[PDB]
DNA sequence: GGTTGGCGCCCGAACAGGGACTG
DNA sequence: GTCCCTGTTCGGGCGCC
């Protein structure tokens, strides 16, 4: 608390103007509560017009709390600050975080106020506060300090926080900590019950400053599969030549010109094919293919992540993580039993999230098999994080609704 | 007065001088009207006088407005506006009735000279310097600068909400339970108070904007159910629209058309059942507004359905936050959908129609789903809450579409309502291939050069077409391909595709296409009793997605 | 009858994707 | 890359303030 450090956007770029989308009552009673208190601390001012610049906020309990938390959308912003959460970050990914038994996800964000932010960088950081049935035109407010949700925040908070731990870590040489934007992700090996305990002892070796679950090696990997049937059809072989067709582009190998001789013309779809010598031997090797990962696909931290999401029914969502298109960094699947469509497809992409984080340190830009209006109508009240992974939405094929089958 | 309060800091576009804009010529009769209007305003140091060291001047023309003869002064800031900053805009939308809570007294009062009571920053009030023209060559005419908003700038808007917003603060602050609707220079004020001492409260308001500079004229509905606010007339338990008049028409111009289409909209609000889609579809003609659009007997029927209703009496009521939201959706013609708010039987709130069409091949499932979207935005807004939908679809429909549909799809809290006519699904696609019926093989094939292209089938029990289509494309060529083998299938079918984009409109079960093939094709799926349709890699000699390949691949 | 800001409904013009092409 | 085709956004008319 005192003097501040020179920020910059990226070199051409200039400050955001997002609209505030509309927020319900009481999104908006926690907000000019939360407002009205850092009001009286000094972190927020209260600005007008003269601010050209926007950035949207609502408010989403954590989780089951009476606790609202304040979540301030800068995707842009961060995208149009300068590079150095990448250049000046220290941080080199923990590689071994992820190899961990125990991870849990540690909020931290209302530590960043204690650090000034530059006096002529304040002006982008502007958000604005709606009323309901527009009784009052917005009320706008700007930040004198590191703001949370900012990628810029944790890119200086950081000589204090690889400080604030510099005891416990030493203290602990095996408990692996990770600082991704509000979020800290701290993890062990320890038991179930004594890690939670061990967490808990962070809380004091912060709180002396200020002030849920989840285990990571086993997000099992899901492999793509083929079903086996004692009687095949024209329709069955078909479908069988066109999964493998298209694998055939993650898996060099994978061949289908045996299977692809017995449709010798043209049969009715309901005609059953008594499977072939090579036939029945082609596939049974094919499925051998389908067995072994992917060879040669490496994380480019420089470049981009990217999830992918195909909605498979009965509450299973399946997913890419890749950079170049079909070396898929992983693949998984989000089953859930036997239903809110939406929820759905928001958690699932909160999950992947995380991994991504605790993986590879960034986050994906999601491509979403849903309709624009539709998950923005409903996804922020089903939001839980304090970052938010850029999206774009998908027009997709029933083909790939269709490569990923199981039964 | 001057209102006492702050200037807000305004500064031009980086690199960007004033404006250097020649003062136009105006008849004698204005330059008379605005030497009149310049004199008052000079009186009361709205505007200052300047010498000839100010280089800049924009054009300031006067028009005689509302019935009065009163000419109104007004200044084209288009080029100032140009090299001004921008603003963020503080106004997010505008206050409807039915969020309105029924008070026990109600007062409206409106701001007096309100832009010309506020304070414009003294370093930029020089670029506002207009000169009004002297009868014509003959003298300098006179230079004036402003001294506060401006008519006409980019900024005065935001800038009197802002300042606006900052002065009523400290009597909300005092007043929590007054509540005030503020809408520019417009004020709402309503409280849970006996007419006497809620009489106080306002006076109140009026001393505290009077010592901030603000005229509270007498323009103050005291008193007076029915209350004009916003457009509406307001009643001490109902409110309503304040009076709509068609323009009755010989012949339609496309502008004319959305200047109908636009007074509809507004009616849509609080008359139930106000139809448009016909009307908004005279339009899809890349334009002259001044272009003569001949009245379709479709529209003709609609319009003369709403005028009809406009006929009938209607009104609003308003909002209980005790009591729960309740919406009912209608589909009541092709893509044209109406809604009520209600929080009791028969007493709506507000209504509202949907006719949107969202994509070029859309399904009654679709649009019931962006309909239900829309209200639920809509009433975040209004009541920031979300309602609960009493829809005409049965739970039945829904799932076998939520489950057939491959980007996630949802609707909340939702009652089944038997109002009739209810949304269905026209056809069904098998999931699995029909049983010995027939299996079309289809195919087309386009030539980027010439446009010709050609579509056709081969099947199992042993028939082929071909067909040759002039000016066409590959996508309307696999269209075409999958149409042929449905005009010649019996009642059920099989047809095999090597077109992602093909089977990808089909899958989605379209009942409405602004593609007329798509149209004949899905006239086609209504009659079949089952249809199964299944992909295939291209070019990769699939029996016999080869020789119907070979066949069409003369193109 | 030559000016400003807001929200809404429309349209089309510009785009950005994705698939399918091409010799 | 070029076609298409689909989905956006963005202006612009109108409505209302
Ligand atoms: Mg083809």
């Amino acid at each position: 608390p005192i003097e501040t450090v020179p920020v910059k956007l990226k070199p051409g770029m200039d400050g955001p103007k997002v609209k505030q989308w509309p927020l319900t009552e009481e999104k908006i009673k926690a907000l000019v509560e939360i407002c009205t208190e850092m009001e009286k601390e000094g972190k927020i001012s209260k600005i007008g017009p003269e601010n050209p610049y926007n950035t949207p906020v609502f408010a989403i309990k954590k989780k089951d709390s009476t606790k609202w938390r304040k979540l301030v959308d800068f995707r842009e912003l961060n995208k149009r600050t300068q590079d150095f959460w990448e250049v000046q970050l220290g941080i080199p990914h923990p590689a071994g975080l992820k190899k961990k038994k125990s991870v849990t996800v540690l909020d931290v964000g209302d530590a960043y106020f204690s650090v000034p932010l530059d006096e002529d960088f304040r002006k982008y950081t502007a958000f604005t506060i709606p009323s309901i049935n527009n009784e009052t035109p917005g009320i706008r407010y700007q930040y004198n300090v590191l703001p949370q949700g900012w990628k810029g925040s944790p890119a200086i908070f950081q000589s204090s926080m690889t400080k604030i731990l510099e005891p416990f870590r030493k203290q602990n040489p095996d408990i692996v900590i990770y600082q991704y934007m509000d979020d800290l992700y701290v993890g062990s090996d320890l038991e179930i019950g004594q890690h939670r305990t061990k967490i808990e002892e962070l809380r004091q070796h912060l709180l002396r400053w200020g002030l849920y679950e989840l285990h990571p090696d086993k997000w099992t990997v899901q492999p793509i599969v083929l079903p086996e049937k004692d009687s095949w059809t024209v329709n069955d072989i078909q479908k069988l030549v066109g999964k493998l067709n298209w694998a055939s582009q993650i898996y060099p190998g994978i061949k289908v010109r045996q299977l692809s001789k017995l449709l010798r013309g043209t049969k009715a779809l309901t005609e059953v094919i008594p499977l072939t010598e090579e036939a029945e031997l082609e596939l049974a090797e094919n499925r051998e293919i389908l067995k072994e990962p992917v060879h040669g696909v490496y994380y480019d931290p420089s470049k981009d992540l990217i999830a992918e999401i195909q909605k498979q029914g009965q509450g299973q969502w399946t997913y890419q993580i890749y950079q170049e298109p079909f070396k898929n960094l992983k693949t998984g699947k989000y089953a859930r039993m036997r239903t809110n469509d939406v929820k759905q497809l928001t958690e699932a992409v909160q999950k992947i999230t995380t991994e991504s984080i605790v993986i590879w340190g960034k986050t994906p830009k999601f491509k979403l098999p849903i309709q624009k209006e539709t998950w923005e109508t409903w996804w922020t009240e089903y939001w839980q994080a304090t970052w938010i992974p850029e999206w774009e939405f998908v027009n997709t094929p029933p083909l790939v609704k269709l490569w990923y089958q199981l039964e | 007065p001057i209102s006492p309060i702050e200037t807000v800091p305004v500064k031009l576009k980086p690199g960007m001088d004033g404006p250097k804009v020649k003062q136009w010529p105006l008849t004698e009769e204005k330059i008379k009207a605005l030497v009149e209007i310049c004199t008052e305003m000079e009186k009361e140091g709205k505007i200052s006088k300047i010498g000839p060291e100010n280089p800049y001047n924009t054009p300031v023309f006067a028009i005689k407005k509302k019935d009065s003869t009163k000419w109104r002064k007004l200044v084209d800031f288009r080029e100032l506006n140009k090299r001004t900053q921008d603003f963020w805009e503080v106004q997010l939308g505008i206050p409807h009735p039915a969020g309105l809570k029924k008070k026990k007294s109600v007062t409206v009062l409106d701001v007096g000279d309100a832009y010309f009571s506020v304070p414009l920053d003294e370093d930029f009030r020089k670029y506002t310097a207009f000169t009004i023209p002297s009868i014509n060559n003959e003298t300098p005419g006179i230079r004036y600068q402003y001294n506060v908003l401006p008519q006409g700038w980019k900024g005065s808007p935001a800038i009197f909400q802002s300042s606006m917003t900052k002065i009523l603060e400290p009597f909300r602050k005092q007043n929590p339970d007054i509540v005030i609707y503020q809408y520019m220079d417009d004020l709402y004020v309503g409280s849970d108070l006996e007419i006497g001492q809620h009489r106080t409260k306002i006076e109140e308001l009026r001393q505290h904007l009077l010592r901030w500079g603000l005229t509270t004229p007498d323009k103050k509905h005291q008193k007076e159910p029915p209350f004009l606010w916003m457009g509406y007339e307001l009643h001490p338990d109902k409110w309503t629209v304040q009076p709509i008049v068609l323009p009755e028409k010989d012949s339609w111009t496309v502008n004319d058309i959305c200047k109908l289409v636009g007074k509809l909209n507004w009616a849509s609000q609080i008359y139930p059942g106000i139809k448009v889609r016909q009307l908004s579809k005279l339009l899809r003609g890349t334009k002259a507004l001044t272009e003569v659009i001949p009245l379709t007997e479709e529209a003709e029927l609609e319009l003369a359905e709403n005028r009809e209703i406009l006929k009938e009496p209607v009104h609003g009521v308003y909002y209980d936050p005790s009591k729960d939201l309740i919406a009912e959706i209608q589909k009541q013609g092709q893509g044209q959908w109406t809604y009520q708010i209600y929080q009791e039987p028969f007493k709506n709130l507000k209504t509202g129609k949907y006719a949107r069409m969202r994509g070029a091949h859309t399904n009654d499932v679709k649009q019931l789903t962006e309909a239900v979207q829309k209200i639920t935005t809509e009433s975040i807004v209004i009541w920031g809450k979300t309602p609960k939908f009493k829809l005409p679809i049965q739970k039945e429909t829904w799932e076998t579409w939520w489950t057939e549909y491959w980007q996630a799809t949802w609707i909340p809290e939702w009652e089944f309502v038997n109002t009739p006519p209810l949304v269905k699904l026209w056809y069904q696609l098998e999931k699995e291939p029909i049983v010995g019926a027939e299996t079309f093989y289809v195919d087309g094939a386009a030539n980027r050069e010439t446009k010709l292209g050609k579509a056709g089938y081969v099947t199992n029990r042993g028939r082929q077409k071909v067909v040759t289509l002039t000016d066409t494309t590959n996508q309307k060529t696999e269209l075409q391909a999958i149409y042929l083998a449905l005009q010649d299938s019996g009642l059920e079918v099989n047809i095999v595709t090597d077109s992602q984009y093909a089977l990808g409109i089909i899958q989605a079960q379209p009942d409405q296409s602004e593609s007329e093939l798509v149209n004949q094709i899905i006239e086609q799926l209504i009659k079949k009793e089952k249809v199964y349709l299944a992909w295939v890699p291209a070019h990769k000699g699939i029996g016999g997605n080869e020789q119907v390949d070979k066949l069409v691949s003369a193109g």
